[PDB]
């Protein structure tokens, strides 16, 4: 059933600080001393989390916001928390997750649970020394379930302590592409209240694939009956003391240490403070002495966008690679494409092409970009001359039938057709330009049939001395070598120009923001700022110009001594006169370098230790 | 423009649809050959008249280039290649009759008995096993005036028509005509003269006289057993007791003569028939000994274009082992695949061949063949020569794999390898000189016979069971005597694939006596015989030697070392009998 829990008292919420906890592996690649610097969901350093009591009752397990991930930690002696529950709605209108763990095994389930409105595990007897299961009030029912995990089974102690909090359990929970991924770690910990201070990598614990809508949340505890508690159910009860900590995770950068052995042993916040994100800028635990600017006032980006021209129509490669038959080399079949999708992985991994080369273009990189239009080539020639067709070589076929300039930008496949044009008694249709007064422009196609002279006298249109007859003949047969028999050759070439793009690549586009730092790709291109309404993009789905702020701005300076020597830190700000700044602080001193703040001016002049500009000259003393 | 330019384009535009002509000629050709019928005879004739049609006209244009101009060096080769007027100097009439002399030649030779009794099935076996005195004679004598007093008017018109030809061509004769393969003009260092020819063959014959003498001697001691009323102790072998109808090759003879007749000879058809080999599985290991030197694989379309076993008696084929480039990159070898070792051996001989093709296909079609026409056979015979050592029999596990060598056995076989090796030497030289003497007109006509029986008690020291008179002409009996066949090939092959054979010894890291040498798993004499493999006919001749052995002219002393051991016991052997011939004693 459900019973409304009574005779609590109400407290007001208390807040701490979060000493350099929450520190999970980001990926499962194996590190092994190094600095490593990454951008992901993490709690920052020394924010302010949200402490919750049991032990005046205080049984606290409101119903609080699953933003973009919560990071949990537990001070438990006797194991009170049960588990946690998930969801949008939460009253078996929204699909919901449970994930308990009972005396028995854990069970996580994805159901429409019609959850009671004070969910709880109400488990004691005089006679007997025993601690038993008794009351599971969670949901009245469960109408479509989807997803249902249980444990193996096993014993829980169920007793109660009477000394501190001995166990610390960590756990970072996010939700990404449906996917609940849970980090967990445990700690045997000697305290009283607080949180502890020292590092604690979090692993990886599961990877739910629960697909589901999670907005709110709501932690799930244990109750202990006996003869020591009188009263109904809503009185008859004790709590049990514990407490946890919530905090809210971040899109912030980290730079991550690696020991030798592979683990996570420190961990640096690179956008909070301006000797942090020197730090991480340096990519090293330790800074010399001097004047660094590294970006600006430091700023995490929100989120990232994507905008793409929208041409839903299927472009024709079929066409041109599954062609009825091919033109000789000397007259070789252009076709111009443009306004079509192209899905070049599947063409890179057909898995039936003998050779497949791009020249100036990553193979997998042009997959998720926009070109103005395309050029497809096509021909047949011979096996050994297929390596001919590739910028800067030279031969018969490079010289006087198809020539490829040196900037190439495409890509060439070829593939082996022995088995559609090759017939016994020789094809004589296939023909190649073999004598030619001249060499080829890059791109030239020439079908002129006038007799080639080779020697003094000009022949009047007949063959005989010093006159031959410019093209010659391939024959094909299907019992020639792998070096004559027939090739069919294809060459891609991309053609950009400032006119708007009309063949890209499958990807989505992304509702675009303004006022807001976002990573934008537009067209192929990416940036970062701030979009605003007016260097400057013109999107493809309005044509609308809109211009590109860098997000933070002032130059900011930092003046440091030495790690080693100190961590005191002057700020100079280039552009303010003494305002936006870090903190106003003290020792305002205003040059015509600009605002310096914690560097003492003395009415002295030493010598020159750290220039600052116009003369300025400053050094850390006693 | 310049000539050389002209000349280029003239060959890059006869070489296509001169590559073309050829693989449909040779397509008909193995169509006839694999399949035999009156179609396949039409097709032939066709494309050959095709072929040489092409190639007359091709010649007459190509004549109007004079080669003084050119300079590459390598044009030039081509052009003189091309221009070679030869047989239309001659009459219209005159190469009729030319022509008309050769068939009949050759059907005269095709066409003969004694009885009935034709020649190859059963007057080689006569000449083979009749052991009788009496047959062999009466076989010999009854070819001899059947086929040599008829062909002499015959072969008097063929070589005055031939001297004439010759002598038309700006040759002093046509032996010179013969002699002008083995030219190379040009080069300094390298440059030979046909002259130079005719010397530098005696010399290595005569280095080697002692041991012909030796083996001789030796023949004749062990051979007195045998009819010991017709064999003298001092003087001349008789002619028709020497197991052939001319005496080319004393192979047979080893039945006879043995040194250890005890010792079993080593054979693998017993172990083949055991592992059931199944006809492919030869041409595989071929394959394989021939990767493991380091030399490339086998196209994939000579694994089934090329048939390797009788057809079966539905459909008929002459299977005279052959291998083919039919150019185009194909490639194929025709055999009647049986289960010996000698299948083996020249399956060994074959891949061989075929390999040597494929090393130079990169060149022009006017330069795809050997250095001159001794390299080709000799490079084919090597791979059969290595391959048909013990110790790579024992590597296979066909051959037991606990085996213990004797030197009885290893003379036995030394015997058996020298009776045909180093027998035909003589009588090689002393027929191309005989030829040679004819045709520059030394000999007269009434002192033919004379001078060559003269020859043959003198070098060869054979003489003759009866005498014959000038009506008779004996030499003319030859197959490559009467169908105008080039013969000395078969001498320098036997000296170029043994210096082959020491260079190879000597780079592979070899120790011990050289006839029990292996190049397998010898990755660097398989790259220093490519780097002569794949020159084609480009450079002359002597550079290509110079590559591999390091001398620029041939020496015949690896033989010697060759044999050796066998040198050494033929010595002490003979240490006790007679060594020499009798010149003027006589059966009769
Ligand atoms: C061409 O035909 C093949 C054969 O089925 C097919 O797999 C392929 O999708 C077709 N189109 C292209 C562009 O290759
Ligand atoms: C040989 O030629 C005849 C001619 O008709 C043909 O019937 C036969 O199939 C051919 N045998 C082959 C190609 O193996
Ligand atoms: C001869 O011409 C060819 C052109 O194919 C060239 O490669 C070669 O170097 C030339 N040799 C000489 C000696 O001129
Ligand atoms: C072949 O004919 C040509 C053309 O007259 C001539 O120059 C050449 O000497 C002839 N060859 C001979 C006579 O060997
Ligand atoms: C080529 O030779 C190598 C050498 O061992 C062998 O592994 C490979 O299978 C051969 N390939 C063909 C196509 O014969
Ligand atoms: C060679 O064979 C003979 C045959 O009896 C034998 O006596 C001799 O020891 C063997 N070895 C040598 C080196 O002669
Ligand atoms: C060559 O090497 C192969 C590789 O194991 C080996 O099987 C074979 O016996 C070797 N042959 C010789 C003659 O060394
Ligand atoms: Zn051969």
């Amino acid at each position: 059933q459900c019973v409304n829990l009574t005779t609590r008292t109400q407290l007001p919420p208390a807040y701490t600080n979060s000493f350099t906890r929450g520190v999970y592996y980001p990926d499962k690649v194996f590190r092994s001393s190094v600095l490593h610097s990454t951008q992901d969901l993490f709690l920052p350093f020394f924010s302010n989390v949200t402490w919750f009591h049991a032990i005046t009752k205080r049984f606290d397990n409101p119903v609080l916001p699953f933003n973009d991930g919560v990071y949990f930690a537990s001070t438990e002696k006797s194991n009170i928390i049960r588990g946690w529950i998930f969801g949008t709605t939460l009253d078996s209108k929204t699909q919901s997750l449970l994930i308990v763990n009972n005396a028995t095994n854990v069970v996580i389930k994805v159901c429409e649970f019609q959850f009671c409105n004070d969910p709880f595990l109400g488990v004691y007897h005089k006679n007997n020394k025993s601690w038993m299961e008794s009351e599971f009030r969670v949901y009245s029912s469960a109408n479509n379930c989807t997803f249902e995990y249980v444990s193996q089974p096993f014993l829980m102690d169920l007793e109660g302590k009477q000394g501190n909090f001995k166990n610390l359990r960590e756990f970072v929970f996010k939700n990404i592409d449906g996917y609940f991924k849970i980090y967990s770690k445990h700690t045997p910990i000697n305290l009283v209240r607080d949180l502890p201070q020292g590092f604690s990598a979090l692993e990886p614990l599961v990877d739910l694939p629960i697909g589901i809508n999670i907005t709110r949340f709501q932690t799930l505890l244990a109750l202990h009956r006996s003869y020591l508690t009188p009263g109904d159910s809503s009185s008859g009860w004790t709590a049990g003391a514990a407490a946890y900590y919530v905090g809210y995770l971040q899109p912030r950068t980290f730079l991550l240490k690696y020991n030798e052995n592979g683990t996570i042993t420190d961990a640096v916040d690179c956008a909070l403070d301006p000797l942090s994100e020197t730090k991480c800028t340096l990519k090293s635990f330790t800074v010399e002495k001097g004047i660094y600017q590294t970006s600006n006032f430091r700023v995490q980006p929100t989120e990232s966008i994507v905008r793409f021209p929208n041409i839903t129509n299927l472009c024709p490669f079929g066409e041109v690679f599954n062609a009825t038959r091919f033109a000789s080399v000397y007259a070789w079949n252009r076709k111009r494409i443009s306004n079509c999708v192209a899905d070049y992985s599947v063409l890179y991994n057909s898995a039936s092409f003998s050779t497949f080369k791009c020249y100036g273009v990553s193979p997998t990189k042009l997959n998720d970009l926009c070109f103005t239009n395309v050029y497809a080539d096509s021909f047949v020639i011979r096996g050994d001359e297929v390596r001919q067709i590739a910028p800067g070589q030279t031969g018969k076929i490079a010289d006087y039938n198809y020539k490829l300039p040196d900037d190439f930008t495409g890509c060439v496949i070829a593939w082996n057709s022995n088995n559609l044009d090759s017939k016994v008694g020789g094809n004589y249709n296939y023909l190649y330009r073999l004598f030619r007064k001249s060499n080829l422009k890059p791109f030239e196609r020439d079908i002129s049939t006038e007799i080639y002279q080779a020697g003094s006298t000009p022949c009047n249109g007949v063959e005989g001395f010093n006159c031959y007859f410019p093209l010659q003949s391939y024959g094909f047969q299907p019992t020639y070598g792998v070096g004559y028999q027939p090739y069919r050759v294809v060459v891609l070439s991309f053609e950009l120009l400032h006119a708007p793009a009309t063949v890209c690549g499958p990807k989505k586009s992304t509702n675009l923001v303004k006022n807001k730092c976002v990573n934008f790709n537009f067209n192929g291109l990416t940036g970062t700022g701030v979009l605003t309404e007016s260097d400057a993009v013109r999107d493809p789905q309005t044509l609308e110009i809109l211009d590109i702020t860098p997000c933070s701005f002032g130059g900011v300076s930092v003046i440091t001594p030495g790690t080693n020597t100190s961590n005191q830190v002057a700020v100079l700000y280039q552009d303010v006169n003494c305002w936006r700044v870090y903190s106003t602080g003290s020792n305002v001193f205003q040059t015509r370098a600009g605002c310096l703040i914690g560097a003492e001016h003395v009415n002295n002049s030493y010598e020159c230790d750290i220039p600052i500009g116009a003369g300025i000259c400053a050094s850390y003393q006693t | 423009s310049t000539i050389e330019e002209q000349a280029k384009t003239f060959l890059d535009k006869f070489n296509h649809e001169a590559e073309d002509l050829f693989y449909q000629s040779s397509l008909a050709s193995w169509n006839y050959n694999t399949n035999i019928t009156e179609e396949n005879v039409q097709n032939m004739n066709n494309a050959g008249d095709k072929w040489s049609a092409f190639l007359k006209e091709q010649s007459t244009l190509a004549q109007m280039y004079p080669l003084q101009e050119i300079q590459n060096l390598t044009v030039k080769l081509q052009l003189q290649a091309l221009q070679q007027n030869g047989s239309s100097v001659l009459s219209e009439d005159k190469s009729k009759r030319l022509n008309t002399i050769l068939n009949t030649m050759s059907t005269i030779y095709s066409t003969g008995k004694v009885c009935c009794l034709l020649l190859e099935p059963g007057l080689n076996e006569i000449m083979a096993n009749s052991l009788d005195y009496n047959e062999r004679l009466w076989a010999w004598e009854s070819w001899r005036s059947e086929v040599g007093k008829q062909l002499r008017p015959l072969y008097e018109e063929y070589v005055v028509l031939k001297n004439e030809m010759a002598r038309a061509n700006h040759y002093e004769d046509y032996g010179d005509y013969w002699r002008g393969d083995y030219e190379v003009n040009g080069v300094d260092g390298y440059d030979y003269s046909r002259g130079q020819l005719i010397e530098d063959v005696e010399h290595t014959f005569e280095e080697i006289k002692p041991l012909y003498e030796h083996l001789h001697a030796y023949v004749r001691a062990k051979l007195m057993n045998a009819y010991p009323s017709y064999i003298s102790p001092i003087g001349c072998l008789p002619a028709h007791l020497l197991g052939d109808m001319w005496g080319r090759f004393w192979t047979n003879l080893y039945s006879l003569t043995v040194p250890f007749g005890q010792k079993p000879n080593i054979d693998v058809t017993d172990a083949m028939v055991d592992q059931a080999w199944d006809a492919q599985r030869i041409f595989k290991e071929a394959e394989k000994f021939f990767v493991s030197v380091g030399l490339p694989n086998m196209t994939q379309g000579f694994w089934e274009n090329s048939m390797l076993t009788d057809p079966g008696n539905v459909q008929k084929a002459v299977c005279h082992p052959t291998a083919w480039d039919l150019g185009k990159g194909d490639f194929r070898i025709l055999m009647c695949t049986k289960v010996t070792m000698d299948d083996f051996l020249t399956a060994h001989h074959e891949m061989g061949h075929i390999q040597y093709d494929m090393a130079y296909a990169a060149q022009p079609f006017l330069l795809r063949n050997g250095a001159n026409e001794g390299f080709h056979e000799a490079v084919g015979e090597i791979m059969s020569l290595s391959a048909a050592t013990p110790k790579h029999l024992k590597s296979i596990g066909l051959l037991s794999p606990d085996f213990q060598e004797d030197n009885e056995t290893e003379i036995n076989f030394l015997l058996k390898q020298a009776l045909t090796i180093v027998g035909t030497l003589p009588f090689t030289y002393m027929l191309e000189k005989w030829r040679w003497m004819v045709f520059k007109g030394e000999i007269p006509k009434d002192q033919w016979m004379k001078k060559w029986w003269e020859m043959k008690r003198e070098i060869v020291g054979v003489v003759e069971p009866v005498p014959h008179d000038e009506t008779y002409c004996d030499p003319a009996s030859l197959f490559h005597v009467s169908n105008d066949y080039s013969f000395i090939r078969y001498y320098t092959r036997t000296l170029y694939q043994f210096q082959f054979q020491e260079a190879l010894c000597q780079a592979a890291k070899h120790e011990g006596p050289l006839h029990k040498c292996d190049i397998s798993n010898s990755t660097e004499a398989g790259q220093k015989l490519f780097n002569m493999l794949r020159l084609g006919k480009s450079e002359p001749w002597t550079l290509a030697l110079e590559n591999v052995v390091g001398a620029k002219n041939m020496n015949v002393r690896p033989l010697l070392n060759y044999f050796e051991p066998l040198f050494t016991w033929l010595k002490d052997q003979n240490k006790n009998s007679f060594v020499g011939w009798s010149t003027d004693w006589s059966p009769y």
